[PDB]
RNA sequence: CGGCACCUUACGAGAAAUCAAAGUCUUUGGGUUCUGGGGGGAGUAUGGUCGCAAGGCUGAAACUUAAAGGAAUUGACGGAAGGGCACCACCAGGAGUGGAGCCUGCGGCUUAAUUUGACUCAACACGGGGAAACUCACCAGGUCCAGACACAAUAAGGAUUGACAGAUUGAGAGCUCUUUCUUGAUUUUGUGGGUGGUGGUGCAUGGCCGUUCUUAGUUGGUGGAGUGAUUUGUCUGCUUAAUUGCGAUAACGAACGAGACCUUAACCUACUAAAUAGUGCUGCUAGCAUUUGCUGGUAUAGUCACUUCUUAGAGGGACUAUCGAUUUCAAGUCGAUGGAAGUUUGAGGCAAUAACAGGUCUGUGAUGCCCUUAGACGUUCUGGGCCGCACGCGCGCUACACUGACGGAGCCAGCGAGUAUAAGCCUUGGCCGAGAGGUCUGGGAAAUCUUGUGAAACUCCGUCGUGCUGGGGAUAGAGCAUUGUAAUUGUUGCUCUUCAACGAGGAAUUCCUAGUAAGCGCAAGUCAUCAGCUUGCGUUGAUUACGUCCCUGCCCUUUGUACACACCG
């Protein structure tokens, strides 16, 4: 019972997942430094310092905390 | 009559069982101690000698 | 002495049926003739022979085939016989159904999908299946792993987690994409292997349920019969609702089923009690007539009494009791009388042995095997479908009117159910609203409140006046409310308007014997909403039997059988 079970025809193309994006050792990147001698921080409560920003069309979006400004 | 009922599993399916175990209706001690029907009817109480009659003051 | 036979026995014979020969036959020999060697082909072909002919006599082979056949046993069946029985049978009848409109289920058709099981009784208001979402299994799409655990790999200089803004999407799904941010060894990937599945298989199963069949039926021990399968027990007659009894008896004693039993209804001025039942009195008091009367309210502190009515434990009562009759005069049966009750007093629950390829894998974290398992047949969300309409069918509800419809007035049950920081129960009373409904209070986890559930049929007084009529109210337009996240494919309720078919239904066919049938409502189940359905409950309350075996079947005995897949042979 169940007139030979449909074989599934998808009318859409094959959809793939998304992996996590790469960015090799970003800590280097994140601090500047000058011999012999950094984009922003989230200022909500609930995490502090240690937060980077990013830098989209002027505007700023952590990750640890959902806020935008500006 | 008290029942049970169990389930067996087997390699090649489910095997049932079930146990019916009649009581001795003498031994028990909750509801009826005889079947509804089982009538129990006394010994006699007969052939006694009788002394004509005597009174004991 | 001879003859035609018969009855009993069974030493003996026989596969048995049976046999005074069919005995004197493996303990195998009195004389003698004829015939057969699995079933067919076939007593056919051919040759011969007899016959007027029809035919008679003689008489092959090729080829084909695993049985054919005999006697008996148990069952089943019989347009066989004899007994008995049933409103899922009839009879005498009642109400009908079948005809219309609609509700609902089934098929068909359509479909993106219209998920699926079930097809005589024993499928079709059945799956408690009254589906807007969920349910949900189907259809068009979008997520997620909730893929345990052990390996192996990648990899901390990153295994991997999320998510602002756009694009994107039905979607304010970071599903996916540009974006560099966040988090951190629980995870990702490959192997092994798990897990889930309303996926398949009820013809692989357990459990449950239905049916045979709700009739009277079923079984072993020892003994008797038979070479055996089997049989007697378990039965002529009478009797009973009954394999239940009287009895008959190659049995005897037993076991199940029946009956007993349990629940429920009817009686009890007889026990125990009642401030959650009722009452007589008594205060305080009403209206009406004053005889000290008639009808009421009130008082769960009136420091009263009680148990008829109500409630429910603890009992009583019926056993056919008495009397006539009849019959083994045994079991019983029929009339009266008394009685609350005399059909087993009425109604049910329970219910043997053997079975069915009956239904259910879609109740189950009940299950074997198969299938599938990350673009899933898992799960979840959005939307649709299960309602789709030339048509056929089943259960039903409204009707076709005057034994009525409408309007006023009268005004009486019984079984039941009910909640709280809700996702919200039963609702009295007060207020608003034509209504439906809204609002504020208060009672009730309940013999206390809803509730005397003031139900409907019905009763009375009028209007209508024999016509599709004020019968009927389908279909439809407009508006108002309520449930729900969501009412479009009208959820339901209410108001106006619209006002179909139908004039008692062909062949057919269902149910029913007394508080029954029919009519009439009510409560509970389903349930946010919705009952034309079920399960119970009362109200009004009959006509006709109290018989039979004609039809349809059931039980037992005898009997026939070439049946055993069992006469649908």
């Amino acid at each position: 019972g169940g007139k030979k079970r449909k074989k599934k025809v998808y009318t859409t193309p094959k959809k793939i997942k998304h992996k996590h994006r790469k960015h090799k050792l970003a800590v280097l990147t994140y601090y500047k430094v000058d011999n012999e001698g950094l984009r922003r921080e989230c200022p909500a409560p609930t995490c502090g310092a240690g937060i980077f920003m990013a830098n989209m069309k002027d505007r700023q979006y952590c990750g640890k905390c959902h806020l935008t400004l500006k | 009559i008290d029942i049970a009922i169990r389930h067996v599993l087997m390699r090649q399916g489910v095997l049932g069982i079930k146990v019916k175990i009649m009581k001795d209706p003498a031994a028990n001690r909750f509801g009826p101690r005889a079947l509804p029907d089982a009538v129990k009817i006394a010994e006699a109480k007969d052939e006694d000698e009788v002394i004509p009659a005597p009174t004991v003051k």
